[PDB]
């Protein structure tokens, strides 16, 4: 699970 | 005397910082003139069709208290370029250039469209950084900064399994073709840039840490077949020594020797603070710090 | 996720930096309203700074903004600082207050030379009073600050280095940090000791993000740990409540953390802490909350 890190 | 991992001033870069939100979406991007940058999955994947979906008003675009208007989107690689209805007036000049392994820059940390932290990192060979960011950092811009130039080499895009950061260029290509898909993905093996611990180490020797100091040699060909087992780099090429070899009266091979066995083990001591060799810090962070 | 030592962004302060030479000497002063703060050592030839500032006269000053020079009206000694009175008001003053720290708390160094800003980084104050900073001859008055809320609170200017390297500074009440004198004479840093409490906050940082390895089932008692500690290069543990939110996430308490300190200094250096040396203590509890959970 690569996380997209927007908000 | 002493050596810090540090930041260039980040002010230049602050004022660019503004917060883009889409839909349950809200990360950061960089303004430049009259267009926004920042990472494609705020839209979210077939990118395409989310761009062919897009409603341009359900953007919220801000700068501070000040809102932006869009005139239109493009994609850029995994960015997307937003041309907005205002120029930036603190647009500083600049450039961008896309970084090689090995090399530093530095990352503005950027939560709601705000600068919140400023460190430096060193690109791995694997091809992310040893960030800090939690969710929200997405659009954080890398940046270098030379003759006032502001060279931005990164946009932060996302964090693989194992808590490491990965970002895109400004030109929209992935560092290390990391997809900006929330799929399985693993980062490769990295190996320790060994032409960075050799600057690591001259810059020991100039701060008078010397207990380490081999008398032996090896030679730069010998040590690159034992590199290449023993997860670092092969040195090609020494030039870049020469000013810090002069400086310590200090030869690249004894420093060789001494990092086969200082790799194993420092045996309780400290280096400049570390207990394990570093690759953080460039040749030319080094010369900067100790010469100016 | 991940941990790194970051300093607040400068903007706010780059616009502050102002050089001031005086005859032979060149510094960075800090320029504040109508007011330029800066070493006093700018004026010096055992220094008598009071000798100094009798014989100074204002025109030999030379203060600059960019290649704006700023025209002198007075100067008052301030501890070791100077007070230098300027003819225009810096339009960047960022409203501002000045706090002096204390032992173990952190702060931002803006890092400059010929007075323009070069870097920035953060920094602990040591138990000793020392920060462990990077400067070079020209550093001085580089000033140390943190941002609440929008205020500017500066709490250092770089004053001069030990013959270990060490760096210290006074306040900008120009209070030297731990008594050293802002003179060239031989003086030796205090000793130094790890700031426990801020270890505790690199390990919660550390289970957080997932490092366990170095966990002890053991426990032990906080007045216990400080009679070790003072033996063994670390602080005594006073502040306990600051950890509450720490621990009540991971699971893990102060009294087991206490004794994987113990452990960790019994294989010191057998392995690193999110690749950082085990016993880091730059971190405070406040800088890890912020950089877990915002």
């Amino acid at each position: 699970l690569a996380q997209l890190q927007v908000a | 005397a002493g050596l810090r991992k540090m930041a260039q001033p980040s002010g230049v870069v602050e004022k660019c910082i503004v917060r883009v939100c889409y839909g349950n979406m809200a990360l950061n991007g960089l303004w430049l003139g009259d267009t926004v940058m920042c990472p494609r999955h705020v839209i979210a994947i077939d990118y395409d069709y989310a761009l062919s979906v897009l409603r341009l008003h359900n953007f919220s675009i801000s700068s501070g208290n000040v809102f932006l208007g869009v005139v239109g989107v493009t994609m850029r690689g995994a960015l997307l370029q937003i041309k907005v209805n205002q120029n930036n007036v603190h647009t500083p000049k600049y450039t961008y250039r896309t970084v090689r392994p090995g090399e530093s820059f530095n990352i503005l940390a950027c939560y709601d469209g705000a600068a919140a932290g400023v460190y430096g990192v060193n690109m791995r060979s694997n091809y992310t950084i040893r960030g800090s960011f939690i969710n929200g950092a997405a659009g954080s811009p890398g940046y270098n900064i030379n003759n006032g130039t502001v060279e931005f080499c990164y946009l932060h895009q996302l964090e693989l399994g194992s808590g490491c950061h990965v970002g895109s260029d400004l030109d929209g290509v992935m560092y290390g073709g990391y997809e900006d898909q929330p799929t399985l993905q693993v980062e490769g093996a990295s190996s320790l840039f060994t032409e960075n611990v050799l600057a690591f180490l001259y810059a020991a020797l100039i701060n008078g840490s010397t207990w380490w100091l081999s008398s032996s040699r090896i030679a730069v060909d010998r040590f690159n077949e034992w590199a290449v087992h023993n997860g670092m780099t092969t040195v090609v090429n020494t030039d870049c020594f020469s000013i810090l070899a002069a400086k310590t009266g200090v030869d690249v091979q004894r420093l060789l020797a001494s990092i086969q066995s200082l790799h194993k083990n420092f045996g309780g001591k400290q280096i400049l603070g570390y207990t394990s060799l570093t690759d953080e810090f460039t040749t030319g962070e080094v010369i900067r710090q100790m010469y100016g």
